[PDB]
């Protein structure tokens, strides 16, 4: 078959230049064409025929395909960039893509602003207990979080979920929600996320007693 | 015999 | 106006069935154009599942699909069409079209891709508790939770208010998605003015407002 290899992860500055790879064995032999997709968008064409540009494709995007390398090259980075890049070739009757490439953007260190919310009313008369933690708006990426009920973790129960790095501030957010029987949540006091981050050498914390709320 | 679908450069 | 490229709904099918999604050309012809179709299983990247010229009546199929997949055009031959047969849980992905001029290989305009689920698990309603601080600045959240199958869509204040929403992607538990959004705003806003949570299941026929 024909191989189309592009690196996982990009990440550059803000303000400076990012640069994808496209290899395969004589690429330079065939039209390369290049695809934007942001999380829950659709695909966008960015370059087609190596260096040609769409329309409402700003400038700072151009491409480059000679060897075995086929380069898309994005100037001034923004963190309106931050996407899913696919390399796209044709090659003996079928299309051939790359496995995407995910630009990122560097930026500041930035600490989790962490946010706990008790079950609602409506949910515990349903029967049922769910503490929701949020983490919000922090850099870089790997987060840790850990629930405590009465002053012990609690592994199983815990469902997260984390956001595409976020197109305004280049931050990332994550969703920790710990999930219960009713009957659960009345047989304890404190329930407690902390944060395990890089900003900081102690946890952050935020709880919640039952008997006060 | 397909080339209605891509050119070759 | 620009040709926008509009498919059909998310569907959801049990193992063994057929699927068919349409792509209509808004505002344009899909004649002498190429008309694409291309899959994305979440989290993993694109895959070509074949190319079609209505004004050719010649298709050109992944070898991968060829041939439980089947690209038709309308006569006005402004709507294709994508037919799956034989579908499997593998076949979960979104399903793109696109369209490329003849002899290119490009494809410039693409739809909006549609969801295709393929599970036996039976469609169920979501639930939406709100979050508050019940117990600066405030953070507040929906939790919709123990729905199938995706997709569900949510929207604060119906739209206006857009900045400092972190919308997050579905998880699947036991069988069941659950999904969370938080929104952030300035202290003089909440509950001096209201914030309310636009929930809607299409696959359940489940639209919910909730306030606070």
């Amino acid at each position: 078959s024909y191989v189309l290899t592009q690196p996982p992860s990009v990440s550059v500055a803000p303000g400076k230049t990012a640069r994808i790879t496209c290899g395969g064995n004589n690429i330079g032999s065939k039209s390369v064409h290049w695809y934007q997709q942001k999380p829950g968008q659709a695909p966008v064409l960015v370059v087609y025929d190596d260096s040609d540009r769409p329309s409402g494709i700003p400038e700072r995007f151009s491409g480059s395909n000679s060897g075995n390398t086929a380069t898309l090259t994005i100037s001034r980075v923004e963190a309106g960039d931050e996407a899913d890049y696919y390399c796209q070739v044709w090659d003996s009757s079928s299309v051939v893509f790359g496995g995407w490439t995910k630009l990122t953007v560097l930026r500041a260190d930035a600490a989790p602003t962490v946010s706990i919310f008790p079950p609602s009313s409506e949910q515990l008369t349903s029967g049922g207990a769910s503490v929701v933690c949020f983490l919000n708006n922090f850099y870089p990426k790997d987060i840790n979080v850990k629930w405590k009920i009465d002053g012990s973790e609690r592994q199983n129960g815990v469902l997260n979920s984390w956001t595409d790095q976020d197109s305004k501030d280049s931050t990332y957010s994550m969703s920790s929600t710990l999930t219960l029987t009713k009957d659960e949540y009345e047989r304890h006091n404190s329930y407690t996320c902390e944060a395990t981050h890089k900003t900081s050498t102690s946890p952050i914390v935020k709880s919640f007693n039952r008997n006060e709320c | 015999l397909a080339g209605l679908f891509y050119q070759h450069k | 106006m620009q040709v926008q490229l509009v498919q059909s709904g998310a569907e959801v099918k049990k193992p063994g069935s057929s699927v068919k999604v349409s792509c209509e050309a808004s505002g344009g012809t899909l004649s002498n154009y190429v008309i694409t179709w291309v899959r994305q299983a979440p989290g993993q990247g694109l895959e070509w599942m074949g190319g079609f010229i209505p004004t050719f009546r010649t298709a050109m199929y992944a070898q991968g699909f060829q041939g439980r997949v089947t690209i038709t055009a309308d006569e006005s031959t402004s709507i294709a069409y994508m037919e799956l047969t034989n579908l499997r849980s593998e076949d979960t992905a979104v399903y793109y079209c696109a369209r490329g001029p003849l002899s290119r290989g490009y494809y410039d305009y693409w739809g909006q891709g549609t969801l295709v689920t393929v599970s036996s698990a039976k469609t169920t309603a979501p639930s939406v508790y709100p979050l508050a601080p019940v117990c600066s600045s405030v953070t507040l959240g929906c939790l919709v939770k123990g729905y199938f199958p995706e997709p569900v869509t949510l929207t604060w204040n119906s739209g206006s208010l857009s900045s400092g929403v972190h919308t997050f992607p579905a998880v699947l538990q036991s069988d069941l998605y659950t999904l969370s959004s938080s929104v952030t705003v300035t202290s003089s806003t909440w509950p001096s003015q209201s914030i309310t949570c636009n929930v809607a299941h299409p696959a359940s026929s489940t639209k919910v407002d909730k306030k606070i």
